[PDB]
């Protein structure tokens, strides 16, 4: 099963590891060395999680959860139902994600395209590794990490958030959100634009990229351009996830207090702070 | 050092682009603004021209009246002292009328009738601006996609300060204009309703937001990977498929076992994005009207 | 319960949405083929969509999708194995043949038109009032290949008019003929333009354009395909 055009591209090579050995396909999926690694890290990782579901006495994805070793075990090892599992699973996870990105690099090489995609993936892996690794190791316990389970990790969020107060007051978090909120606006536009032009009014001819630039200049008085909007949403996206990891790495480490209180540095600047009137006067 | 196409290597400039004409009225379209070599390195360098009509001015007016009406009050709180103004800037707020005033306009200015004023100004400014996103497209004879996608964002915005406060019987349920204040309203809303995380629409709203960031990261990166085959010119790959379109589809097929089309991907785009504020608008609208507590609801409904 | 209704209603909408989105994304490449080009047996759960037809601007005809899927070119690959799912080795010179990373689609032999029906891409000599506004002007810079040998010089910049951006560098060779190098594949330096994707011996191979006032969708694809392919294929002559 290939696509009508697929066969010409299916030449050998591009592999980082192993030469011709794993270089071949299964269905649409390319394999490669790292296709196998991914499988193995994902296989193992699922099995552990499956076997961590027994110790808790449920198969209910809603219920199932794998908690990190408690603050007492620190950065050391822990018994399996005691949070050792989570630790290996994280190894399996971090493995299967990185095996994934590298498999994506091997696909880039066969298709003679740029590495932009698995570069961008790495920003999501880094957010994750912040949460399960960089933050915990800076804080000295694997228990500070989020647990793996559908709602139970969302519990982790609301608890970790409110530890610091209303979390909205984390400035790096405000920045991260502004990117997330923008990017979605930039996705909505980019899609709506390209579609409007390929699907114009009834009976009309397909519009042109010139109509695209026009519509926006007509609208907000500027158009970033088609090479632009792609750089844009890619930036707005990686930006968003960068400040997300940033907002969380400073939290608990260089700032453990109530985030709203952080903003006093501004209020308490000398050339205003004691002037009567206002909110904080 | 292999060149990655994130920043323009060599800019060129040529005659200011006045743009396509079609059915547009050119009497309402301004002249070209400057060319930013700065912008150039990323997107286009050309500012303008911008179309400004009877509706474009209406919008542009109210939107400022909305922005002033707030800051006038923000000065009032500062006691007209610029040092305090600047300092307390995030702490200022213009707040909705007290619940005792219900849905009326009777509420005095310092009690939030000044809120209503700015809010009206907003309402006018936004729809009039939505007027533009349909009309500018009509004029060029393109699809209304931008108008519909915008409507999706308007949804949540209408729910927030308009539709919901009407269904709850008072304006006090609405959102205050201020930087830290509306942040609190958000957080306060969570508590009042039993941890908004238990609203299955926030569940989805967050997924689409997350997915919007994931997909535009994929899409954007992808087009940049195939840009060496001129991938960015999407429309003419739609009419005539380039190796760019094939190499794109094939990366994803080989990775995830399926793939998109160069027109198709944009439908994934417009939707994934739209659904953030689409779902999320419902989630709010249902809160306090129907479901008072999302934890409670979550125990009796799945 | 109203909300419980809403949310149920949504999960059903979202299934149909994913259906519509998937069927729509099947408008090319489908129906699937076996490696021998015969329609494959297993097509997946998703049916082909009712076709649509685009009206191309400026009398360019139409496009109807989905449609009959043919490559409209010869493929220089042969099977490397006895079963499905294996690499296909090029028979000839894959660069010259246009396979793998050097693959090209056979697209229209006419250049892309801007909104006004003029060619989207002109060399800058013919571009009226177009001039480099920033960055190092590459024109007159020697061009080096991945083997660090001069492949000749940059005699112009082919620019996209309506997007006002560089696209190709027209490069003159030893025999005084010119080839177009895609902008995304060249690194313009202080003292030279550098092409990592190709060595110098491979420059003369770059597909040539007929009318050298213009370049066409088919000719862009042949050149872009070619240069990109060089990454994998010129690997033995690439130092560093
Ligand atoms: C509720 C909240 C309300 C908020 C409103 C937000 C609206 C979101 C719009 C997103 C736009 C993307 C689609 C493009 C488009 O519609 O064409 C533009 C087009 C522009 O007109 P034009 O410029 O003259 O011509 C351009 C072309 O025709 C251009 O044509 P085109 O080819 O590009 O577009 C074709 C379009 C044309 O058709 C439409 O009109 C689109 C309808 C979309 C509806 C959205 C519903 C929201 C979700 C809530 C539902 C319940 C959840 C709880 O078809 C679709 O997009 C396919 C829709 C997919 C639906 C999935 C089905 C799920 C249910 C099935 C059940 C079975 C499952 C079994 C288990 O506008 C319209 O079609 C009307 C859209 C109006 C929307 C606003 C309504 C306000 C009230
Ligand atoms: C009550 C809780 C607090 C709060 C506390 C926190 C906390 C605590 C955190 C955030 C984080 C975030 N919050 Mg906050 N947040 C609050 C209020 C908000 C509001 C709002 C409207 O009020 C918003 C929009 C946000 C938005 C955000 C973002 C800035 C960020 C989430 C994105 C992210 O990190 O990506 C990161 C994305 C990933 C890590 C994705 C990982 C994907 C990996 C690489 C691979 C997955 C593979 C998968 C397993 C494969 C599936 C198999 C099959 C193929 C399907 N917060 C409230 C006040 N917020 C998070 C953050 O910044 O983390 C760094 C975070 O930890
Ligand atoms: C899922 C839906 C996403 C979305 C989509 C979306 N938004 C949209 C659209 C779409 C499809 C449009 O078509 C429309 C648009 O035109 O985009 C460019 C728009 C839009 N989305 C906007 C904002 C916006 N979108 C948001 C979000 C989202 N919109 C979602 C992520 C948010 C958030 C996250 O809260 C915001 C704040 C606007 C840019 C625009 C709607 C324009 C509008 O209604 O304008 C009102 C009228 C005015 C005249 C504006 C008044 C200006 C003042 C308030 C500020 C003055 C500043 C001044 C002091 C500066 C001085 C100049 C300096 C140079 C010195
Ligand atoms: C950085 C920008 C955004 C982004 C980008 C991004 N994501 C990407 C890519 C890119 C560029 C890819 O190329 C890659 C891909 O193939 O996309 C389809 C991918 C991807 N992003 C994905 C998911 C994902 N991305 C997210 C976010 C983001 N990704 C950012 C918003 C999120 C969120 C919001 O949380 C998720 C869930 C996958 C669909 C895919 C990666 C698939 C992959 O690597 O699979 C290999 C692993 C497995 C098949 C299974 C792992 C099983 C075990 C090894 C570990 C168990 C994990 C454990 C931690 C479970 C946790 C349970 C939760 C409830 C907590
Ligand atoms: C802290 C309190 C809790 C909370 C509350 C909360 N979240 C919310 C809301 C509320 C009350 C919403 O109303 C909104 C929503 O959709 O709810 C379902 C939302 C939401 N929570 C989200 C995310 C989120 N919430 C989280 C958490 C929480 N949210 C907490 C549990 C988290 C995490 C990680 O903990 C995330 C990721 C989003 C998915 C969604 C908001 C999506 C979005 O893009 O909304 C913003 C967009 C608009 C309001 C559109 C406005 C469009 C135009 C009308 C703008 C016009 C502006 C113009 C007039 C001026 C602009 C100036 C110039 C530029 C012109
Ligand atoms: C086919 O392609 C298409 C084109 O081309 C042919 C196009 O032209 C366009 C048109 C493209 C545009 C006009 C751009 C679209 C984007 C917008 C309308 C707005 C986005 C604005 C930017 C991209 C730059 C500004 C980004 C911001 C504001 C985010 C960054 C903010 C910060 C760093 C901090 C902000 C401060 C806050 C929130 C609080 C203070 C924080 C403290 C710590 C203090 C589109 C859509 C397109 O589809
Ligand atoms: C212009 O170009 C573009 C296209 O192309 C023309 C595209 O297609 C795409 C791709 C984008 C889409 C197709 C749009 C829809 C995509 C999303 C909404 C993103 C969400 C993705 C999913 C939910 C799918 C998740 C599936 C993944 C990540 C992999 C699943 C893996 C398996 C089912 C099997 C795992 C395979 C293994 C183990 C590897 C080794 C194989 C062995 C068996 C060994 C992009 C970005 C693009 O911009
Ligand atoms: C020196 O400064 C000067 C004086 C120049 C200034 O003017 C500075 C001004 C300021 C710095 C002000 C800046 C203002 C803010 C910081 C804005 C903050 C606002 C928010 C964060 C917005 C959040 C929410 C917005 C919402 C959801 C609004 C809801 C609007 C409704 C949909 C509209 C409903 C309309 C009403 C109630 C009236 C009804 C009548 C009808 C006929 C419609
Ligand atoms: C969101 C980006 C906003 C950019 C707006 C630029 C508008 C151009 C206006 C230029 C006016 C020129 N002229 C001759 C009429 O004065
Ligand atoms: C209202 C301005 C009228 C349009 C004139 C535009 C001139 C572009 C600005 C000069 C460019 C100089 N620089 C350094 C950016 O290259
Ligand atoms: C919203 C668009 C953002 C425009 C930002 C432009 C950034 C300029 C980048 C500098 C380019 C690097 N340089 C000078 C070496 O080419
Ligand atoms: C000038 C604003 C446009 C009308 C929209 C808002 C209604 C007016 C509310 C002002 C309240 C005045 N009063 C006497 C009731 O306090
Ligand atoms: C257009 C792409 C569709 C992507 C769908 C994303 C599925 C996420 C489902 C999460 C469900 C959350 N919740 C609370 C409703 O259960
Ligand atoms: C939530 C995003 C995931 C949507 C899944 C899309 C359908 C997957 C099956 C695609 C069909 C592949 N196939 C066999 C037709 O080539
Ligand atoms: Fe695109
Ligand atoms: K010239």
């Amino acid at each position: 099963a290939l696509l009508s055009f697929e066969r010409k591209y299916r030449v050998p090579g591009g592999t980082l590891v192993g030469g011709n050995l794993f270089d071949f396909w299964v269905g649409p999926f390319y394999v490669g060395f790292f296709g196998v690694a991914t499988f193995f890290f994902a296989a193992l990782g699922i099995i552990l999680i499956a076997w961590s579901a027994v110790l808790q006495g449920t198969w209910n994805p809603q219920l199932i959860s794998v908690y990190p070793p408690a603050l007492e075990y620190g950065l050391g090892g822990a018994p399996l139902a005691k949070g050792g599992l989570w630790q290996i699973i994280t190894i399996c996870a971090t493995g299967a994600f990185v095996s994934w990105a590298l498999r994506e690099v091997e696909i880039c090489r066969k298709l003679g395209i740029g590495y932009h995609i698995p570069f961008a993936f790495a920003f999501a892996i880094l957010a994750y590794l912040t949460l399960v690794l960089f933050r915990p190791v800076m804080m000295g316990a694997w228990g500070y990490a989020f647990p793996y389970g559908i709602w139970t990790h969302l519990d982790w969020v609301s608890n970790t958030g409110y530890t610091y107060g209303n979390f909205h007051y984390n400035p790096a978090h405000m920045i991260a959100i502004t990117f997330f909120f923008t990017n979605a606006l930039a996705l909505a536009l980019h899609g709506a634009l390209v579609l409007s032009a390929a699907n114009p009014e009834k009976g009309k001819e397909m519009r042109t990229p010139d109509h695209e630039d026009t519509f926006f200049r007509d609208l907000v008085g500027y158009s970033i351009g088609t090479l632009g909007i792609h750089r844009l949403g890619l930036l707005l996206s990686l930006s968003a996830v960068f400040f997300s990891a940033l907002c969380m790495i400073i939290t608990g480490t260089i700032w453990f207090d109530q985030w709203v209180d952080w903003w006093q540095w501004w209020v308490k600047l000398p050339w205003w702070a004691n002037i009567p009137g206002g909110i904080n006067g | 050092a292999e060149y990655q196409n994130i920043f323009t290597q060599v800019q060129v400039r040529g005659p200011a682009d006045l743009g396509m004409t079609e059915d547009v009225n050119l009497a309402n379209r301004s002249g070209v603004g400057p060319f930013s070599t700065l912008l150039g390195w990323f997107g286009n360098a050309q500012l303008g021209p911008i179309y400004l009509g009877s509706l474009g001015v209406l919008s542009l007016f109210s939107g400022l009246m909305w922005f002033f009406t707030i800051g006038i009050w923000f000065w009032y709180q500062a006691g007209w002292n610029p040092a305090v103004f600047l300092r307390d800037l995030f702490f200022f707020s213009l707040e909705p009328p007290a619940p005792e005033y219900g849905l009326s306009f009777a509420a005095p200015l310092k009690e939030g009738g000044l809120w209503l004023i700015a809010s009206f100004f907003m309402f006018v400014a936004v729809w009039s601006w939505w007027g533009r996103t349909y009309l500018r497209a009509q004029a060029l004879g393109m699809g209304k996609h931008t108008a519909w996608a915008f409507l999706s964002a308007i949804w949540l915005w209408m729910v927030l300060g308009f539709i919901r406060p009407i269904l709850m019987g008072s304006w006090s349920e609405a959102v205050p204009y201020g930087i830290f204040s509306h942040l609190d309203w958000t957080n306060n809303f969570s508590l009042v309703h039993g941890n908004h995380f238990y609203n299955p629409f926030l569940g989805l709203s967050i997924a689409f937001l997350y997915g919007s960031a994931l997909l535009f990261a994929m899409h954007g990166a992808t087009i940049l990977a195939v840009s060496r085959f001129g991938g960015e010119r999407e429309l003419e790959q739609i009419a005539d498929r380039g190796t760019a379109a094939e190499r794109a589809a094939l990366f994803w097929r080989w990775t995830m076992g399926f793939n998109a089309t160069m027109e198709g991907i944009h439908r994934w785009a417009i939707w994934m994005a739209v659904l953030v504020t689409l779902t999320g608008g419902i989630g709010i609208l249902l809160s306090g009207t129907v479901v008072d507590n999302w934890y409670v609801w979550g125990q009796n409904h799945g | 319960d109203l909300a419980s209704l809403a949310i149920y209603s949504f999960w059903i909408f979202l299934a149909g949405l994913i259906y519509y989105l998937q069927t729509e994304n099947m408008r090319e490449g489908y129906p699937l083929e076996n490696e021998d080009g015969t329609p494959a047996a297993n097509q997946g759960p998703f049916p082909l969509p009712k076709p649509k037809t685009f009206i191309l601007p400026h009398g360019r005809g139409t496009l109807t999708v989905p449609g009959p899927e043919s490559e409209d070119r010869p493929i220089a690959l042969a099977r490397t194995a006895v079963s499905e799912g294996f690499p296909h080795a090029p028979t000839g010179d894959p660069m010259k043949d246009g396979v793998g990373p050097a693959s090209w689609v056979a697209r229209r032999d006419l250049p892309e038109l801007d909104g006004h029906g003029h060619n989207k891409i002109k060399p800058m000599k013919a571009a009226a009032g177009f001039h480099v506004s920033a960055g190092k002007n590459p024109i007159g810079l020697p061009v080096r290949g991945c083997d660090l040998e001069i492949a000749g010089k940059v005699v112009d910049i082919w620019v996209d008019i309506p997007e006002q951006m560089a696209r190709f560098l027209e490069v003159e060779l030893k025999d005084g003929s010119t080839r177009l190098l895609p902008m995304q594949m060249v690194k313009v330096q202080s003292n030279r333009v550098h092409v990592n994707a190709l060595s110098s011996d491979l420059f003369a191979g770059i597909p040539t354009i007929k009318s050298p006032t213009e370049v066409t969708l088919l000719e862009e694809d042949k050149i872009c395909g070619y240069v990109a392919g060089g990454l994998m294929y010129a690997a033995p002559k690439r130092k560093s």
